[PDB]
């Protein structure tokens, strides 16, 4: 599912981009309706990639389920936040974020908000 | 787009909130957008009076003016009065992303479902949380301070100088 | 006091001195003062060590054996030396040098206690 | 004379042999094994404190 | 309209539980009257070199300022808050970013938080220490095992 172009999202992490192993790492992922029509957001998840292997899964961080209306024009944020496993620190990862929304129409969404390689560095 | 863009988050800074205790509820609110969200008001109709106590804050409140890249910081706490299931749902912002601009009505983040406790569970989980160790020597009392104070006694009474 | 009884306190005091030193060691290596605090610990250690190993050797092998220049009293300095180094580089003079002032100290008062009786 | 020995050896006896094993359960469970899994780390502690500190009690005799 | 004469009754609230308390929280509240009868002024707080601009309530003249710190570091003491209207404050970020006395611009008014401490317990409760405590007793007693076995 692509995302749709009337959808705009803002990531910020609470705290910097630093991920420190073993530490409580939180983020705000923003939401845009700027589609005349009711987007109504499903989950978002995280998961830690193969940097390599972008589809091999390393660490599949549950998914929240936010269950949100978001009528038009109105913007919604949704947080989330997570533990990096201690043995991680000192590796990279590909930490792959995808939010989920779908239309009245039942049009699927999911966007890339966050592809990068990131890398958690041990405290 | 280069208006103002705010993005709210509502937490909670309670590992478990506790009936008759404060609860803290922290909304922070990050402007990531290029101008200042101007005229910028925060709304929680979310918690009726009737099943928490406002200790200190207030739920609706106003800023004049958020500068591009700042964010400002609003707490209140309140005191849940019955143990249970509440829902916190999301709080309704609005700003103006420009000088005349409409207004950016947003809903920040939900915590969602938690649980409240009794009082007797608070104290079985994490009472001496950090007395930990202190308390470790209350309850070795016994089984070091009691014999060795009494055994001095004893030496003190019969270990005497020739 | 029993031999028993010296050696496991000679033995107690050592180890004591030479878990604090590593737990310490960066604080201790910071200064130059510190570092110079750390001298005084370490010839305590090899102290508490020369006489638990002497306490040792009279146990299994029967009272009154005599403690040697080598190995029992090379390796017991060896030893405190070596925490010496852990902490920093510059304890390794002045941790010796402590030591070897309570060496002499100690042999005087060896003579005079053992040698007179 | 009994009564005192007796007395005076039970009290303080207990108070060190508790000092060893509180203490030594402390030391080792917070620093030898740090790096090992909690049930583990109970097992191991308790039973070693426990058995060596009776071994050190045939020892003195 | 810079707020002439203020009146104030402030009030805050400071955590003492800190077993449930992730982190400590400072809040305060102030029912300020202005004596031109102004409303709805933008005022700024500045606690220790800190910038953080007070929050409106709906109701007109209440004004509140809250922020949060650890509980290693809300040494207990007692907190100045110093407030600012919009036109000192924008005095206040130029005299930082020139790095001049900032005491020199006149705050509209301060008010005093007190911090009692957050209860976290005697201040015993460090792994390292425990063991110290458990060492330094354990060695006394062997010592006095040893008085008693000569």
């Amino acid at each position: 599912p692509e995302a749709s172009p009337s959808a705009d999202t803002t990531i910020l992490f609470v705290k910097g981009e630093d991920f420190p192993a073993n530490n409580i790492v939180k983020f705000l992922v923003g939401f845009t309706n700027k589609g005349t029509e009711d987007f109504i957001v499903e989950s978002l998840d995280a998961s830690f990639r193969y940097p390599q292997d972008y589809q091999f899964y390393i660490q599949n961080f549950t998914a929240l389920p936010l269950n949100t209306v978001v009528p038009p024009q109105r913007q919604a944020t949704f947080e989330y936040s997570f533990i990096p496993a201690e043995p991680m620190g000192g590796r990279p990862f590909g930490l792959v974020i995808n939010l989920n929304y779908k239309d009245l129409n039942g049009n699927v969404f999911q966007d890339a908000v966050f592809n990068q390689t990131v890398t958690v560095i041990e405290r | 787009e280069e208006g103002a863009r705010l993005l709210a988050s509502k937490s909670l800074l309670n590992r478990y909130a506790v009936e008759g205790r404060d609860l803290t509820l922290q909304y922070n609110i990050y402007n990531v957008g290029s101008s200042a969200a101007l005229d910028v008001e925060l709304s929680d109709d979310s918690f009726p009076p009737e099943d928490f106590g406002i200790v200190s804050g207030m739920l609706n409140v106003k800023w004049d003016r958020i500068a591009p890249a700042s964010n400002v910081s609003h707490t209140v706490v309140l005191r849940p009065l019955k143990a249970g299931y509440f829902n916190f749902t999301s709080a309704t912002i609005t700003y103006l992303a420009q000088e005349d601009g409409p207004v950016v009505i947003g809903s920040t983040s939900a915590p969602g479902q938690g649980g409240i406790l009794a009082q007797r569970e608070f104290d079985r989980r994490f009472s001496p949380h950090f007395l930990d160790w202190a308390a470790f020597g209350v309850m070795t009392l016994p089984s070091i301070g009691i014999p060795l104070l009494l055994w001095y006694s004893s030496k003190r009474k019969y270990d005497t100088p020739k | 006091v029993g031999t028993g009884t010296s050696l496991a306190l000679s033995s107690l005091l050592s180890l004591l001195l030479f878990a604090g030193m590593q737990m310490y060691s960066r604080q201790l290596a910071s200064t130059e003062w510190l570092t110079i605090q750390g001298g005084l610990l370490g010839s305590g250690l090899f102290v508490f060590s020369l006489t638990a190993f002497n306490n040792l050797e009279n146990l299994v092998f029967g009272k009154g054996f005599q403690a040697k220049i080598f190995p029992e009293i090379l390796l017991c300095l060896l030893l405190a030396l070596f925490a010496s180094g852990l902490i920093h580089r510059v304890c390794v003079t002045t941790c010796f040098i402590f030591s070897m002032v309570g060496l002499y100290y100690i042999n005087k008062i060896s003579s005079t206690l053992y040698q007179a009786a | 004379k009994n009564e005192v020995a007796d007395y005076e050896a039970t009290t303080f006896s207990i108070f060190y042999n508790n000092t060893l094993f509180l203490v030594v359960v402390i030391v080792a469970s917070f620093f030898i094994l740090k790096n090992f899994n909690p049930t583990v780390n109970y097992i191991l502690s308790i039973s070693a404190s426990s058995g060596l500190i009776a071994l050190l009690s045939t020892g003195s005799k | 309209e810079a707020c002439l004469e203020p009146q104030i009754t402030p009030s805050y609230y400071t955590t003492s539980d800190a077993v449930i308390s992730t982190e400590t929280v400072f809040i305060v509240e102030i029912s300020l009257t202005c004596k031109n009868r102004v409303q709805n002024m933008a005022l700024y707080a500045d606690v220790g070199g800190k910038q953080f601009p007070v929050t409106r309530g709906q109701d007109v003249g209440r004004y509140q300022v809250s922020w949060s710190l650890d509980h290693k570091s809300a040494h207990a003491g007692t907190y100045e808050v110093r407030f600012f209207d919009e036109e000192s404050y924008s005095l206040l970020r130029k005299a930082q970013r020139n790095n001049e006395d900032i005491s020199i611009i006149p705050p509209l008014f301060t008010v005093s938080v007190d911090h009692r401490g957050t209860w976290n317990g005697p201040w015993v409760s460090t792994e390292v220490l425990a063991a110290a405590i458990g060492l330094v007793i354990y060695y006394l007693a062997f010592s006095a095992k040893s008085h008693i076995q000569a």
